[PDB]
């Protein structure tokens, strides 16, 4: 899984 | 010396040359990571990203480690600090700009339970842990947000706990508030101010 960006 | 990745993915090779050469890959950034490997441009905003910016630990690209692979020697990694004058030039930050945040010491916040529930998952632990690591607080509830030192984000539509603090007179803020106050560090709440 993908590191959410903020 | 420690290192973060962040949207890269570390080869065996790599691996290889970390574990002979005195690097060690961390989990998570902290005061002790001496630098964060960045994959490729365009540069992802990632919770690494804005906790590494937070603390005053510079951004390497990629190219690094296959280079230190290539000269079979640890180089330098400020040969290689990232770059990215689009990602720049479109958020208004510098990459140079490489120090310890204080926007955030000492600030009391608090994110709506809109927020909370809506970013399940990662996106709002990065939150809360840019925030914290940042020298934020975050108070306990809405009853003591609602004061003038506190600063709330909330979501623009659609966040009942929003509007009912902006019919008391307070200021509500959008979330990218904490994004781009680190990376610039400063507050511009008016750019961010719901209404």
């Amino acid at each position: 899984k993908p590191s959410q960006e903020l | 010396t420690n290192l973060v990745t962040s949207s890269f993915n570390l080869t065996k090779p790599m691996k290889s040359f970390i574990r002979r050469n005195g690097l060690r890959v961390q989990e998570s950034v902290t005061d002790e990571t001496d630098f964060v490997i960045l994959g490729s441009p365009p540069l992802r905003r990632t919770h690494k990203f804005l906790l590494a910016t937070s603390l005053g630990i510079p951004l390497v690209s990629s190219q690094y480690l296959t280079d230190c692979i290539k000269s079979g020697k640890v180089l330098d990694f400020r040969s290689y600090k990232y770059k990215d004058e689009e990602a720049e030039a479109k958020w208004g930050f510098r990459l140079d700009d490489i120090h310890r945040r204080t926007c955030f010491n000492g600030k009391r916040l608090y994110i709506t339970k809109a927020i909370r529930d809506s970013m399940v998952g990662d996106s709002i632990h990065g939150l809360y842990s840019i925030l914290e690591t940042s020298g934020a607080e975050i108070v306990g509830d809405i009853k003591r947000a609602q004061e003038k030192d506190t600063i709330i984000l909330a979501q623009p539509d659609n966040d009942q706990e929003g509007r009912n603090m902006s019919a008391t007179g307070l200021n509500v803020y959008k979330i990218e508030l904490v994004a781009l106050s680190i990376l610039r560090d400063r507050i511009d709440f008016d750019e961010f101010l719901i209404d």
